[PDB]
């Protein structure tokens, strides 16, 4: 769904705290500025992709205290409230593998 | 994700169409069985078998994911593809690009002004090309991930908030319901099929 | 008497409803909606 | 329904007339396209390490042995600035191409027919749609059906009449506390439980949650004929 | 230590902040490197 949001200082990557290098880079135009707008625009899409996927509902629901579902055991899919991270046993396997 | 489960498990397909209406789970599947051209007598007459089959099938997912390392290959490539771009972006700094040396201090503190500016002009032109190569790569990879998210956004709507009559979309076979699960930079659907 | 404030984002309110082996919620009225959708 | 529909059309005029941010998806297209076209023009004023950005500053000023070196720097810089523009516009066209194929799909399913894909042709249960044109885009007005007011009822999967289990054909059983009826899932329209609104299968000793009640036979009054 | 300063060592140069750590340099080693050939450790030429 998402990628790792990244940004790169087009000046510090090229000119590592060098006044002479920076003075020459200033004559190349907005090549430096363009690259920050592209990577910044990418980082926004990785934040939208989670809203267009998980946030299909504005309203939050919860399970009842008595988990009577006609004989179906959802304990492996539902979150563990006794754990520090409110995730399920299957979610643990995915964040570890 | 915990909300969509509590809605699907207990309200079914109604919370994705306005306010949530309560429907018991054993009565949910009866509609879903009717949603695929199967009379709902087979469910109420065999509730014990449907539960033991489902609960046994959920157990195989834990053993399969906990044993098969190649199961999450799709999400690891997204991380590996990005890290290769980062290390490649850093390794290019050590390259000379046809200059005396990749270090500015070895040129600025060694050669005179009118000579050092030429050597510095190559590293600037070389390092700047490495960025446009990186940015253009991530700008294409952001398109593939964007289509994979728009796809998963549809499956979180058609397969989870309802019942899909589309074949092989919400899993192989006649679809009944789905149960999503989170993951690092991705999702994992647990499609149920008849 | 205004200022900028920082907070943790809310995920929406909680509307947990009753569940049981024998209860159903049937609607009695309806309402027609008209939603807009723009695409380039 | 006719008044609920005509009332909603009036609200769209109010929202579109006041909230200009509704059409933000279409403004980002022209703005991004304009920024790139402006970026090229700004790149023309850059020297790229040469004596001057202008050609006449070099052609008639320096000799060909030296002007060709300075001229080569501008041609090397201005040419890369084109590949950065064409590459970006060539990627943006793909995102537009995906949106067109999507909008074409909605103009086929949602408009020329009635869709059953959830939340594809608008939030709620889809009935129809009405397209509307716009600059460099298209607008849809998704008409939908939404239940508003609810009421709790006591239900059951089957009913035991005389040993046989009577399942429903359409809808589901409910109860107003004492009496049982049949009603559609998405609207309260109670009906009397009869053999025409039910389907027999099996016996009462297997189905779980079953209840005891009577099923009205339509051939009842003919017995006293 | 704990201050942004420049570095001019016997065989290492750069800019950063010095802190005590649990790393260890062999008697025939002066400065370390990470996966990206960048320095992240050094032994003092006078003190141990």
């Amino acid at each position: 769904v998402s990628m790792t949001k990244t940004s790169v200082d087009c000046t510090m990557y090229i000119c590592g705290d060098s006044t002479e290098c920076s003075n020459l880079l200033l004559q190349y135009g907005s090549f430096c500025t363009q690259l920050n707008r592209a990577l910044t625009g990418i980082a926004v899409e990785q934040d939208k992709n989670t809203q267009e996927v998980f946030a299909q509902v504005k309203q939050i629901y919860k399970t009842p205290p008595i988990k009577d579902f006609g004989g179906f055991n959802f304990s492996q899919i539902l979150p563990d409230p006794s754990k520090p991270s409110k995730r399920s046993f299957i979610e643990d396997l995915l964040f570890n593998k | 994700t915990s909300a969509l489960l509590a809605g699907t498990i207990t309200s079914g397909w109604t919370f994705g169409a306005g306010a949530a209406l309560q429907i018991p789970f054993a009565m949910q599947m009866a509609y879903r069985f009717n949603g695929i051209g199967v009379t709902q007598n087979v469910l109420y007459e065999n509730q014990k078998l449907i539960a033991n089959q489902f609960n046994s099938a959920i157990g195989k997912i834990q053993d399969s994911l906990s044993s098969t390392a190649s199961a999450l290959g799709k999400l690891q490539n997204v991380v590996n593809q990005n890290a290769q771009a980062l290390n490649t972006l850093v390794k290019q700094l050590s390259s000379n690009f046809g200059a005396i040396s990749s270090v500015l201090n070895d040129i600025l503190s060694r050669l005179d002004p009118p000579e050092a500016e030429v050597q510095i002009d190559r590293l600037i032109t070389g390092r700047l090309q490495s960025l446009q190569t990186y940015v253009t790569q991530q700008l294409i990879r952001a398109a593939e991930i964007r289509a994979s998210a728009n796809l998963a956004a549809t499956k979180m709507s058609e397969c989870v908030l309802g019942q899909s009559k589309r074949v092989d979309f919400c899993g192989k076979g006649y679809h009944l319901m789905s149960f999503p699960q989170s993951a690092p930079h991705g999702v994992v659907f647990l499609h149920v099929t008849y | 008497s205004q200022s900028i404030i920082a907070y943790t984002m809310s995920l929406g309110a909680e509307n947990s409803v009753a569940y049981s082996n024998n209860s159903i919620a049937i609607p009695t009225n309806f309402t027609i909606s008209v939603t807009t959708e723009i695409l380039p | 329904i006719a008044n609920q529909f005509n009332s909603a059309i009036g609200k769209i005029q109010d929202s579109l007339s006041s909230t200009a941010s509704a059409l933000g998806k279409l403004q980002n297209v022209v703005n991004q396209n304009a920024q790139a076209l402006n970026t090229l023009v700004k790149q023309l004023s850059s020297n790229f390490g040469a004596i001057s950005s202008v050609l006449n500053d070099i052609l008639s000023r320096l000799d060909p042995p030296e002007a060709e070196v300075q001229i080569d720097r501008l041609i090397t810089g201005r040419l890369q600035s084109l590949q950065t523009y064409v590459t970006q516009q060539l990627i943006r066209a793909a995102e537009i191409r995906a949106s067109a194929n999507l909008a074409a799909t909605k103009m086929s399913e949602c408009v020329l027919g009635q869709s059953k894909r959830v939340d594809f042709c608008g939030k709620g249960y889809h009935l129809m749609s009405f397209p509307q044109s716009a600059p460099h885009g298209v607008v849809f007005l998704h008409v939908t059906y939404v239940p508003a007011q609810e009421k709790n009822f006591t239900t059951a999967p089957a009913i035991c009449h005389d040993g046989k289990a009577h399942f429903p054909r359409e809808g589901v059983f409910v109860s107003n506390g004492t009496h049982w009826f049949v009603t559609q899932r998405n609207f309260y329209e109670p009906q009397i439980i009869t053999t025409d609104n039910t389907f027999v299968s099996g016996n009462c000793d297997v189905v779980i949650g079953i209840v005891n009640n009577t099923v009205y036979d339509p051939l009842q009054p003919e017995l006293d004929s | 230590k704990n201050k942004c300063v420049n570095f001019n060592f016997n065989g290492l140069t750069g800019t950063g902040v010095l802190t005590e750590s649990n790393k260890k340099f062999l008697p025939f080693q002066q400065f370390g490197r990470d996966i990206a050939d960048t320095t992240d450790a050094v032994r003092d030429p006078q003190t141990l």
